[PDB]
Order: C-alpha cells, then sequence, then structure tokens
C-alpha cells in the first residue's frame, strides 16, 4: 500500500522527444492548453505541462515533458528518459529526416528509459498535405514492425492531437 | 522503361499509353507525379537514365560490401 492523492489515481510521465521543428511544444501546447501558434521558439531542456483526464471512471493526472529537440541542447547521455511512464516520438510528416531519425530516438529509448516504457510513434503536421512526403502506409508498416501504436496527427487542426495522448495513457494503465 | 512510354505518347509519336503492369511501378509513379513531377522534370530524368541506372547498379553493389563493415557504422 501506498498514500494516494484524492484527486489523482494515476500520475502518468508523458515525455516527447523528437527532431526540431517536429511540432512537439505545439502537440503539448495544443493537448495542455487548447492553444497553438505559428510563433517558434526552439526549445532548450526541459518543460511540462499538466493535465487531468478521465479514462475508464479513473482519474489520470498526465506530466507531459517536452525535451529540447535541437544539437545544441541535446547530449549522448540523457536523464529526461529516466522516470518516464511513456514516450512519444514525433516525427514530422513532411520531411522524412525527421522520420529517419525516428530509428535513431528509439534506440535511446531502449538505452535509458524503462526497459518496457510505452511508445507511441506520433507524426504532426498531417495537414500539409500538399507537402507531406511520408506515406501513411509506411508508417504504419515501421511501427508495426516494432509493435508502438501509431497515429498520424495534427498540433493545428487537433487532429487526433487529444487521441495521441489520451491512447498512450490507456496504454500505460494496460501496462499496470 | 514506362517513362520512355510515356515520352513517345507526349511526343505523339505513340498513340496512347496504359497504366504500367507491376503495381510497385504504378506506386512509383503515383508517388512520382503526386509530389509534384512536372512533365519537364519527366523528360529530364529520361536524359538521366544512363547515369541514374548505372549509379544506382553501383550504390547497391556497396550495399552487397555493407556487411564487411556492419560493426562500424554504429
Ligand atoms: N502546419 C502545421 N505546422 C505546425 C504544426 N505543429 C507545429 N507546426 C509549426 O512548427 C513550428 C515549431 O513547432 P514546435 O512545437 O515548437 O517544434 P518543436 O518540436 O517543439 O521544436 P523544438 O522545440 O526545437 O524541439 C511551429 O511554430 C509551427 O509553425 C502543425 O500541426 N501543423
Amino acid at each position: 500500500m501506498s498514500s494516494m492523492n484524492p484527486e489523482y489515481d494515476y500520475l502518468f510521465k508523458l515525455l516527447l522527444i523528437g527532431d526540431s521543428g517536429v511540432g512537439k511544444s505545439c502537440l503539448l501546447l495544443r493537448f495542455a492548453d487548447d492553444t497553438y501558434t505559428e510563433s517558434y521558439i526552439s526549445t532548450i531542456g526541459v518543460d511540462f505541462k499538466i493535465r487531468t483526464i478521465e479514462l475508464d471512471g479513473k482519474t489520470i493526472k498526465l506530466q507531459i515533458w517536452d525535451t529540447a529537440g535541437l544539437e545544441r541542447f541535446r547530449t549522448i547521455t540523457s536523464s529526461y528518459y529516466r522516470g518516464a511512464h511513456g514516450i512519444i516520438v514525433v516525427y514530422d510528416v513532411t520531411d522524412q529526416e525527421s522520420f529517419n531519425n525516428v530509428k535513431q530516438w528509439l534506440q535511446e529509448i531502449d538505452r535509458y528509459a524503462s526497459e518496457n516504457v510505452n511508445k507511441l510513434l506520433v507524426g504532426n503536421k498531417c495537414d500539409l498535405t500538399t507537402k507531406k512526403v511520408v506515406d501513411y502506409t509506411t508508417a504504419k508498416e515501421f511501427a508495426d514492425s516494432l509493435g508502438i501504436p501509431f497515429l498520424e496527427t495534427s498540433a493545428k487542426n487537433a487532429t487526433n492531437v487529444e487521441q495521441s495522448f489520451m491512447t498512450m495513457a490507456a496504454e500505460i494503465k494496460k501496462r499496470m | 522503361r514506362h517513362l520512355h512510354m510515356r515520352q513517345k505518347k507526349r511526343n505523339g509519336s505513340l498513340p496512347d499509353c496504359p497504366p504500367p503492369e507491376d503495381p510497385a511501378i504504378a506506386q512509383l509513379l503515383k508517388k512520382l507525379l503526386s509530389q509534384g513531377m512536372t512533365e519537364e522534370e519527366e523528360d529530364k530524368l529520361l536524359a538521366l537514365k544512363d547515369f541514374m541506372m548505372k549509379s544506382n547498379k553501383a550504390k547497391a553493389n556497396i550495399v552487397d560490401q555493407s556487411h564487411l563493415h556492419d560493426s562500424s557504422q554504429k
């Protein structure tokens, strides 16, 4: 047994990672604050927002962390992954390089995250269809090849944004 | 080969052109054309035919050697 806060049953620490400009801050802001903006401020270090949700009648508190995607604020060893309950790997569906680097983000999870942490591949900017480069089938083939759930999304138009985070919260509850 | 046949149809040297026979070629044709491949880029790609073919064949031949250095790529 352990102490339990009356407001929330489960504290699920989520973490967003991915190349710069993939839309991690936009996704975090759209989910935790229903706001979006064209002004780009490159994240440094860490940021987090808390959002309380409900799934299967359980009050779930999500602490979603947004890590800096730029080369200069990244390091080989990382201690942000430590204690994450689930990790979202974001990529920009309009930039194949961000999708290719997903392979490299995954190996960071297998090295520093919890041994069986939940993972979720997210393809932000799905609203730029005239500029999209990856196929949904190309991503699904890759996500399923590793068993990680996947949802294409758009922070701009809220498209699947809520569902992406809600899905990982459910998956973590399923894990524990 | 498919693009070259489309060139013949484009320049009036053939009456009409069917869709590609193997779906992997149609999937690629769809990819290329949906990505904004203009007709002039098809003509230019066809001029680079020999280069792309030889180069692709040589790139593959290096991948056939990538097993010898698989440990250093990490
Ligand atoms: N069209 C479109 N543009 C988006 C979307 N999400 C983000 N953007 C654009 O991408 C820019 C950067 O978004 P960020 O969330 O700050 O990117 P990031 O992943 O946080 O990058 P870092 O903070 O450097 O790690 C935004 O200012 C928007 O211009 C989206 O869903 N659709």
